[PDB]
């Protein structure tokens, strides 16, 4: 009923930078206890977003000065006085009294780190999987900042799509650098058709894509 | 330049009779040394590895010139590796620092 | 000390990260962990554990070993 909305949706901010977000109200702010309906939230890896400032006009105890819960009335004001590498996530404002819990649009936060060159650790497919009629070439990329990258599974220098895709972790706790892994899924009939298997990943950190190739029957 | 015998040692010439190979004698290879095929080359690497064929030939020549205890074993034993490392020539291999002994060093 | 949620006529769109939460109270606002409900007629499938080894050359100062699992239906932990 009490619709909560957020204008920003995604942004990259360096640590120690002030960020401000405002959430508005479309209906009465009355709650079960009478306080304002809004409850601030911050998404954390491995879990759901956690509450930041509930009751709207009351700043929750134990919340640092970074998050400001001074918003009162229909309009609200939340700040991020300093940014931490572990504060990356999406921010929700929502009403918690009535039936239709209306969450804000959400503002995902990503931490701005320096571009790094990932390392390559390829793994030849195990012969046990070959006995199952399928194949899996593992091409590993580690601890790189720019998550935006494209992976090409060129089988005998021929890119294939729709069966083999990529897997990228989130920002690391130690250095907030993503890691990428892609697996080439090929049937045994297609596996015997093709001899050399190559992994190609186009990454901004990479000056040129690094490709490792395995001849069929290496294992 | 090969106008006389003495220049043969200078220009590092090896006869074709037993070493017909025109490629490379890869390291860690089952390479023997022919008896009647002359190797006029006194070639030694200014860096601390002499190779295979030159390595074996120089080791046998040193064993001829000097005994087994001094000569041959000092040529290939890293015996002077501690003294080479003391003089310098530091190097890191397999994630650990280690000395490097060079042909000129063992010759000296 | 329990609350009930009843789900009927399950469909693939119903797969979600379901959260029961406590509201309207200043004495209790601990954030719940929720539950994972995956809606698909496929039975859970044991993963195919493939112990991949670094057959190629290893890093200079480190040894890299990877564990690969495939063909497991349920994504819960």
């Amino acid at each position: 009923d009490i619709v909560m909305t957020q204008s920003p949706l995604s942004l990259s901010v360096t640590p120690g930078e002030p960020a401000s977000i405002s959430c508005r109200s479309s209906q009465s702010l009355l709650r079960r206890d009478g306080h304002n309906d809004l409850e601030w939230y911050l998404q954390k890896p491995g879990q759901s977003p956690q509450p930041l400032i509930y009751l709207g006009s009351t700043r929750a105890s134990g919340v640092p000065d970074r998050f400001s819960g001074s918003g009162s009335g229909t309009d609200f004001t939340l700040k991020i006085i300093r940014v931490e590498a572990e504060d990356a996530g999406t921010y929700y404002c929502m009403q918690n009294k009535q039936t239709p819990l209306t969450f804000g649009q959400g503002t995902r936060l990503e931490i701005k780190r320096t571009v790094a060159a990932p390392s390559v650790f390829i793994f030849p497919p195990s012969d046990e999987q070959l006995k199952s009629g399928t194949a899996s070439v593992v091409c590993l990329l580690n601890n790189f900042y720019p998550r935006e990258a494209k992976v090409q599974w060129k089988v005998d220098n021929a890119l294939q799509s729709g069966n083999s895709q990529e897997s990228v972790t989130e920002q690391d706790s130690k250095d907030s650098t993503y890691s990428l892994s892609s697996t080439l899924t090929l049937s045994k009939a297609d596996y015997e058709k093709h001899k050399v298997y190559a992994c190609e990943v186009t990454h901004q950190g990479l000056s040129s894509p690094v490709t490792k190739s395995f001849n069929r029957g290496e294992c | 330049n090969l106008t006389s015998f003495d220049k043969l040692i200078e220009n590092d010439v090896i006869t074709r009779r037993g070493y017909i190979d025109q490629g490379e004698y890869e390291r860690n290879g089952y390479h023997t040394i022919n008896l009647f095929s002359p190797i006029y080359s006194a070639l030694s690497s200014k860096i601390g590895t002499p190779g295979d064929l030159m390595g074996r030939r120089m080791a046998f020549e040193l064993l001829a010139a000097k005994g087994y205890k001094e000569g041959m074993v000092p040529y290939i034993s890293n015996q002077y590796e501690k003294e080479a490392k003391d003089r310098g020539s530091k190097i890191r291999s397999y994630g650990k620092e280690i000395g490097l002994v060079t042909d000129d060093l063992v010759l000296e | 000390n329990t609350a009930f949620l009843q789900m009927n006529s399950l469909k693939s769109d119903d797969t979600a990260m379901y959260y029961c939460v406590i509201r309207g109270d200043v004495y209790n606002r601990q954030w719940g962990q929720g539950t994972l409900v995956t809606v698909s007629s496929a039975s859970p499938t044991s993963p195919k554990v493939f112990p991949l080894s670094l057959c190629s050359t290893q890093p200079d100062g480190n040894v890299v070993i990877a564990c690969l699992v495939q063909g497991f239906f349920p994504q819960e932990p």
